[PDB]
């Protein structure tokens, strides 16, 4: 029976999903009850996903689904949009066009993301090894595809409304060290989620490792400079540090606000750390660590969120326990985000040099 | 004390699960949980006879047509349900559910249940149907469908107000332990 309900789910998503992708607010307000009852796409889709809750072997895939169906869409979890006569129906009836439209967009992106489940089911239709790993969701917000930059779903960061962002909490020898992620995607929604995380997590600070040159050739948004407003969040950051040339480090002061809430956070922008390379001197890495040092963890990112970012975090560990096994650190970090953490050899060399100097 | 197996079927969303939970726990569901398949239990005394009642929840969607039948073996009595405020769920009683149940449960008793009694006289619900040129199913109509398919009884109820709930199951048991 596990194999047949697996096939009920595959054929069901293949045709239900493209339907949710074509939803429009007006056509929906007028037909929600039908879609959420009998053989309609919304109810039928939620039922098919329940199939995986009956198969203990699909544990990984089930945790993934559960996360998606618990995301808030109106004033309820997405899963409550599969039924009639309850909270969603009451809400939809009196929702304003503006409210209805934002809800419709969430359904579009969640529908699309749910095609990754279709893909796993098709693999099982051929060589059927029940996967024991599933990257967490990206909902159109990640800069890189998960096939190139995977995301550990157990340690992925989640906003208070259920929304997962492309960032992981790194840990070593049993304790968390910092929040690591890739350079934010140039999108209102991608940028809003980012800022939102900084204050909800109350990060001690924000560290940025990409040079001006790279932010150029790749066109990476300088959101930590002026002032902007994404969704319902606005940012005010002013440069506090020195003159012009020799931009070892530029320090800023950031004030964030989401509704009636505010939060202040210092920003450190490193400017002479080339991609795929170490810093100019061991002393510099050692000093940067003390600076950063001076819930409540630092948030760090380069471009991919795996190389330079890994190195920076490991240096924080060394400061407090200089005898720390760097081989163990790399292993624990990889188990916290993905297997590319600290993939550049030359940077691992600089770290061991910082260790040695420090014990001196 | 004896045991009795009862199976519950009908179109998706007519309230099968809400009906079962209200009756066994005395509380309406706090949230919506899609049903693939499930089992519930209850201990009741009816007409002086102690009975342990076995209840089987099913999936009404049509892509489950080949899986649902695995629940029918050894059934003592079946409940075919349709929502008093959804005429299409009512038409499918004769076009699908009656034919499927009689085929797998050659000859055990069927009870026809009209659900969501509390919405039949509800203005907001009535005006909604009015648009699609529709109207609620009346008691006379339900009784008429019951005779057309051979059901031993026609009963209406509400999971939300709990009115008529106890009676459905007392009568389900009664039809099984019934004298000639
Ligand atoms: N007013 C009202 N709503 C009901 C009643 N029963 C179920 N509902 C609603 O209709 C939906 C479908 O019920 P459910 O038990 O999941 O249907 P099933 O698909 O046949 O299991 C629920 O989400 C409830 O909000 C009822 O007796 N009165
Ligand atoms: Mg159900």
């Amino acid at each position: 029976s596990k194999q047949p309900l697996l096939d009920i789910a595959l054929k069901g998503l293949k045709r239900t999903l493209p339907q949710l992708e074509q939803m429009d607010g007006n056509s929906l307000r007028e037909n929600f009850q039908e879609m959420a009852s009998g053989n309609g796409p919304l109810r039928s889709l939620m039922t098919n996903l329940q199939n995986l809750n009956k198969i203990p072997e699909a544990k990984q895939l089930n945790d993934y689904v559960t996360t998606l169906t618990n995301i808030q869409v109106g004033v309820a979890r997405f899963s409550q949009w599969g039924t009639c006569g309850g909270e969603v129906e009451r809400w939809v009836d009196k929702a304003s066009t503006h409210e209805l439209t934002q809800a419709v967009k969430k359904i579009h992106v969640i529908a699309k993301e749910l095609k990754n489940v279709t893909a796993e089911l098709e693999k099982i239709e051929a060589g059927a090894p029940m996967p024991q790993t599933m990257s967490g969701p990206t909902l159109g917000l990640a800069r890189f595809a998960v096939s190139s930059i995977p995301i550990n779903q157990q340690t992925q960061v989640k906003l208070s409304d259920g929304m997962p962002v492309p960032v992981n909490t790194l840990t070593f020898d049993g304790k968390p060290v910092a929040l690591a992620g890739s350079y934010p995607k140039n999108t209102p929604d991608a940028l809003e989620a980012h800022m939102k995380m900084l204050l909800e997590k109350e990060c001690s600070c924000l560290v940025v490792l990409t040079s001006e040159d790279q932010m150029q050739a790749k066109q990476l948004p300088p959101y930590f400079r002026g002032s902007y407003t994404f969704g319902e969040v606005h940012t005010n950051s002013q440069k506090v540090s020195s003159a012009s040339q020799g931009e070892a480090i530029d320090q800023y002061n950031m004030q964030l606000s989401c509704g009636e809430k505010r939060y202040t956070i210092p920003v450190l922008h490193v400017k002479n750390w080339p991609d795929h390379q170490p810093l100019p001197s061991t002393d510099q890495l050692e000093y940067l660590a003390d600076r950063v040092k001076n819930k409540h963890l630092p948030m760090i990112h380069c471009l991919g969120g795996v190389g330079r970012t890994g190195t920076m975090a490991a240096a924080l560990v060394l400061k407090d326990n200089p005898h720390s096994n760097l081989e163990q650190v790399r292993a624990d970090f990889r188990d916290s985000r993905n297997n590319r953490m600290l993939e550049d050899a030359s940077q691992f060399v600089q770290l061991k040099a910082m260790q040695a100097q420090l014990l001196m | 004390m004896q045991a009795i197996k009862c199976v519950v079927v009908g179109d998706g969303a007519v309230g099968k699960t809400c009906l079962l939970i209200s009756y066994t726990t005395n509380a309406f569901p706090g949230e919506y949980i899609p049903t693939v398949f499930d089992n519930y239990s209850a201990n009741v005394m009816v007409d002086g006879k102690p009975v342990n009642l076995g209840l089987w929840d099913t999936a009404g969607q049509e892509d489950y047509d080949r899986l649902r039948p695995l629940s029918y073996p050894q059934t003592d009595v079946s409940l075919i349900c349709f929502s008093l405020v959804s005429p299409a769920s009512f038409e499918n009683v004769r076009a699908k559910w009656y034919p499927e149940v009689r085929h797998h449960c050659p000859n055990t008793p069927i009870i026809l249940v009209g659900t969501k009694l509390d919405l039949r006289d509800d203005k907001d619900t009535i005006e909604k149907l009015k648009e699609k040129k529709l109207t609620p199913i009346t008691y006379p109509q339900g009784l008429a469908m019951a005779k057309e398919i051979g059901a031993v009884k026609y009963l209406e109820c509400s999971a939300l107000t709990q009115r008529g709930l106890k009676t459905v199951f007392d009568e389900a048991i009664r039809a099984v332990l019934c004298p000639p």
